[PDB]
């Protein structure tokens, strides 16, 4: 790794970052190209600002096209990348979706405790009291601990609702 | 269903691939699982604007939604891949048919054989034409023609004419194809005399129409404004068999005209050209990279856009201007490097614009200049001749 | 075919134990320049649950109540003694290592007390690392006015204490605990160090004691140990156990947690040492530059919530910089490169302006430790301190700038 290819890279993930945080998913894929064209390989990090511009604006089809594109192009996704998934996934309520992520954090040899926080609180937010009981106490069959106060307001948020099974 | 299909079909054919994305998607979102035939004209779609890893993962998500690959997906990617010269991923892909067990068609053979012939790989292409002999099948018009390229490329003067007269035999009426390469190969070694005995039936052609339009404007009696409408509307007509066909017919008659002294006319080819849809990865123009693709193409059509790419750069910054000879798995590698795009690309820069370009220390099927070696920089002389 | 092909401790130190009902389990005694310390006798193979590793039966320590009012489990302290009175006028909050001094003293007048016998393994007055020993020239060397100034009032506390309880009217058996002060200071020191806190149940009544155990106290502090305390109230044992699941290779230190969450500062009050892997130091910075937590967690493979930071070059130090360093966070919003090089930047330029700021620097005091011949334990304590300040300072830096070269 030369001091050109550093700076090459440097200022190419700074353009790449920006437009990831104006929510321009297509502008960031405009700097993919550029670093495919460059002869810069696309790391975890370039792909990992593509997901977050997917999933600002939500749009959850795209990121799980950027995840694909992730697994065909051979990076490893970053734990933050896997993690903006889950919780677009916990917005839009798509429990299924949360749970396939989270199995794939899994096999990726990752601790999914934080993942399934989000994912449950997230669920409970978007008022999907259901799925976020059913992930919660696959979490917690699981033999994973949650916060005191995740236990609180699911208590609360059960008993409140009338669900005194859950 | 039906409808699904027809639109993403119509959109691979014409190479639209961001109509095919659009409908993908908005059918996606319905809860609708697609069809394999949808999926390949998607895969084909990406393939013609030379998008490979957007088609690769469509490939990957194939099997993903329980649709398995079928023949004409698998034709698809090889056309895809031979087209790019990505003779690696044709390998890949023909060790997966070997193991699928499926049989091997004419189609498969042929896109072998432009893939090696993309890639430079003379040799294991005519390896491959005479195994193709070997086991089965009879060859179409379009492997003859694969060869025929391939013997231009290869300066092979004597194999050229020789499929030539064979070929022409069979009452066939030769096509553009033809044409259009043996004037590059008489061009090559400076053969006006076969030059003009081949202008003289082509300038006829009282079959076709086409033939007679190009052979014309070729020597430069269709230059004028009102006598390049005609070329105009032969050109429109031409773009309705594909994309697929249109590069071939493109890279052919940039070949001819480049190799036949006709530099101004190529350039207003592939300015013609570009605007149709044509090579469509040809430019990008940013503030990061100004670059010019050209591993789709072929030495003529190279040449002919690289003096209109370096005349372009001398108008005017970007942090880089690059040249992407090879793109593919070859570019990881030092095979690249010696790779005819790469190594007549370079030698182009080389005796045009000095010792200015230079490679890439991390990718070895690209040529580089930094922003400093640009603002040290009408460079390439466009005449006819 | 077998024919063609730190020293170990005072066997009556484990004897006496061991007559006396003290196991100990895959586990030999060592003994070196720096003190005991407990290591595996072999390969200790990690099994479904915690191991036992050593076993103290109850009757072998002196703990006292945490709370008021004073209780001694088991009673050794007889009716009417003025050692109790001495005990009970200790203020029940801050005095708790004066009454533990107290009844050190007392067991070691006893003829048939245990640690009678213990006691001769206790770390001297020469040998203790506790600050309550140090002199003020060892002070000057901490290079911290408020840990310096703390322990002029601890020691201030300690002699006066003795000078109120032990004026020329005591009895006898009163005057021949601690003759002269250093004795008693020595007793507090030693308490300090070695007291162990717990929540045990006996027979019926639960309460919190302080207790001065035998053999426990052997065990070396971590912030990442391999062993646990747990009280076992049905025979009243306190046993030593390994991590379930954790392999100890032989030779391995066994080492617990002697508190959790405390700094380098407060280990060097109370027990006189510190460590270079302290997850918990804090560096004050000005917090006007920041990096991004998340790329900083991900790149070192730092997961947990933030008071269960862990790894899956990184150490404890890296751990504690994540928990110190300025940092913002917005959910998911990326950081830029750029304005983290600069934050980095002046992040390094405040720790280069904090070691300068220090006297002298750490390979230069690592050089000190190693031409050091005629020094007192403390001395080589504050100057391993002030060292292992440095290093986690330097540590910050590296961390940093290989945190910026990753980012792309
Ligand atoms: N990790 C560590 N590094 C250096 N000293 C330590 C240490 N953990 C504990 N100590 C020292 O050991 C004492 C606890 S009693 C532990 C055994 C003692 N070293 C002996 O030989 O008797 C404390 O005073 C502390 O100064």
């Amino acid at each position: 790794v030369s001091a050109l290819e550093r700076s090459l890279r440097l200022t190419f993930m700074d353009e790449l970052m920006e437009r990831a945080r104006n929510r321009d998913p297509s502008g960031v894929s405009e700097v993919i190209y550029d670093m495919i064209a460059a002869g810069l390989s696309p790391g975890p990090r370039s792909f990992h600002g593509l997901v977050v511009a997917h999933a600002l604006n939500g749009d959850e089809q795209g990121a799980m096209h950027s995840l694909r594109k992730e697994l065909g192009a051979g990076q490893r996704p970053l734990p933050e990348t896997m993690i903006a998934l889950v919780r677009l996934s916990g917005s839009k309520g798509n429990a299924q979706r949360g749970l396939e992520l989270l199995a794939a954090m899994e096999k990726l040899n990752y601790d999914i405790r934080q993942a399934w926080l989000i994912l449950v609180e997230e669920l409970v937010r978007t008022n999907h009291l259901e799925e976020a009981n059913k992930v919660f106490l696959k979490g917690a069959r699981g033999g994973m601990r949650a916060t005191d106060q995740l236990y609180d307001l699911m208590i609360e948020e059960d008993c409140k609702a009338g669900d005194h099974s859950n | 269903m039906e409808t699904y299909e027809g639109i993403i079909f119509a959109c691979g054919k014409g190479g639209l691939h961001e109509d095919a994305r659009k409908i993908l998607q908005y059918m996606t979102a319905k809860d609708v699982v697609p069809s394999s035939k949808a999926y390949t004209g998607v895969i084909e779609a990406f393939g013609q604007a030379a998008l490979y890893e957007e088609a690769l993962v469509a490939f990957n998500t194939m099997h993903e939604v329980g649709s398995n690959p079928s023949i004409e997906t698998f034709h698809s990617l090889l056309y895809s891949f031979a087209r790019g010269g990505l003779f690696k991923e044709s390998e890949v892909i023909l060790s997966r048919l070997v193991n699928s067990g499926i049989p091997r068609n004419r189609d498969t053979f042929n896109a072998t054989i432009e893939a090696y012939k993309q890639g430079g790989k003379f040799e294991e292409a005519v390896k491959t034409y005479v195994d193709m002999e070997k086991s089965r099948c009879d060859p179409d018009e379009r492997t003859l023609e694969a060869v025929l390229s391939v013997y231009s490329c290869a300066r092979l003067v004597d194999e050229c004419r020789e499929q030539f007269e064979e070929m022409k035999a069979s009452d066939i009426l030769p096509s553009i194809m033809c044409y259009c390469m043996m004037l590059s190969v008489y061009g090559k070694t400076e053969s006006w005399d076969d030059v003009n005995e081949l202008l003289e039936e082509m300038l006829s052609n009282r079959v076709s129409n086409i033939h007679q339009v190009i052979g014309q404007m070729i020597k430069g009696n269709y230059d004028d404004d009102s006598n390049w409408q005609i070329v105009e509307y032969v050109l429109d007509k031409l773009n309705s068999e594909g994309c697929g066909l249109g590069i071939r017919f493109y890279n052919a008659l940039l070949d001819a005209l480049w190799w036949l002294g006709q530099k101004e006319r190529a350039a207003r080819v592939l300015n013609e050209a570009t605007k149709r849809g044509i090579f469509p990865e040809l430019f990008r123009k940013n503030k990061l990279v100004w670059s010019v693709d050209v591993h789709r193409m072929s030495e003529g059509g190279m040449y002919t856009a690289l003096s209109v790419w370096l005349n372009d750069l001398s108008d005017i910054l970007p942090q880089l201007a690059v040249v992407v000879s090879v793109r593919g798995q070859l570019e990881k590698s030092s095979a690249a490097r010696e790779s005819p795009i790469t190594r007549a690309a370079f030698s182009f820069l080389q005796d045009h614009v000095s010792s200015s370009f230079s490679f890439t220390g991390w990718n070895g099927g690209r040529i580089m200049c930094q922003r400093s070696q640009l603002k040290q920089l009408n460079i390439v002389a466009l005449t006819n001749s | 075919f077998p024919l063609f092909q730190l020293e170990s401790a005072d066997p009556d130190f484990y004897k006496i134990g061991y007559v006396r009902r003290v196991r100990a389990y895959g586990v030999e005694f060592k003994e070196g320049p720096d003190g005991f310390g407990i290591y595996a006798s072999k390969d200790i193979e990690p099994r479904r649950r915690a191991r036992v590793i050593m076993e103290i039966p109850h009757e072998l320590m002196i703990t006292i109540r945490q709370k008021h009012p004073w209780m001694f489990f088991p009673d050794i302290v007889p009716i009417g003694h003025p050692i109790f009175d001495i005990i009970n006028s200790t203020d029940p909050e801050r005095d708790w290592d004066l009454r533990l001094a107290c009844l050190l003293l007392f067991s070691f007048d006893r003829e048939d007390h245990f640690w009678r016998l213990y006691g001769d393994f206790l770390p001297a007055a020469d040998e203790c690392s506790s600050l309550l020993l140090a002199t003020e020239e060892d002070l000057a060397e901490l290079q911290d006015p408020q840990l310096v100034s703390t322990i002029r009032q601890q020691q201030k506390r300690v002699l006066e204490f003795w000078e109120k309880n032990w004026h020329s009217g005591v009895p006898l058996k009163i005057k021949r605990l601690a003759e002269d002060a250093e004795r008693f200071i020595w007793a507090v020191s030693i308490a300090q160090t070695r007291c162990i806190s717990m929540k045990t149940r006996i027979g019926a009544l639960v309460q919190d004691l302080n207790m001065m155990i035998p053999y426990a106290d052997m065990l070396n502090h971590s912030f990442e140990p391999n062993c646990f305390l747990h009280w076992r109230p049905k025979d009243r044992i306190l046993e030593v156990m390994s991590n379930a699941g954790q392999a100890i290779k032989k030779g391995e230190e066994m080492t617990i947690n002697y508190m959790p969450g405390q700094k380098n500062n407060m280990l060097m009050e109370r027990y006189g040492f510190s460590t270079p892997v302290n997850p918990w130091d804090a560096i004050p910075f000005s917090g006007d530059s920041r990096i991004h937590l998340n790329s900083f967690l991900s790149v070192f493979n730092i997961f947990g919530l933030p008071e269960e930071y862990y790894h899956d070059f990184v150490d404890g130090a890296v751990i504690a910089a994540a928990r110190t360093l300025p940092t913002w966070s917005d959910i998911d919003l990326p950081p830029i490169p750029s304005a983290e090089r600069k934050a980095v930047k002046e992040l390094q330029d405040e720790c280069r302006k904090m070691l300068a700021e220090y006297p002298t620097t750490s390979e230069q005091d690592q050089k000190l430790l190693d031409s050091l011949s005629e020094a007192r334990t403390t001395f080589a304590t504050a100057v391993k301190y002030r060292m292992h300040r440095k290093m986690f300072i330097g540590k910050i830096i590296k961390a940093l700038d290989i945190y910026q070269e990753r980012l792309l």
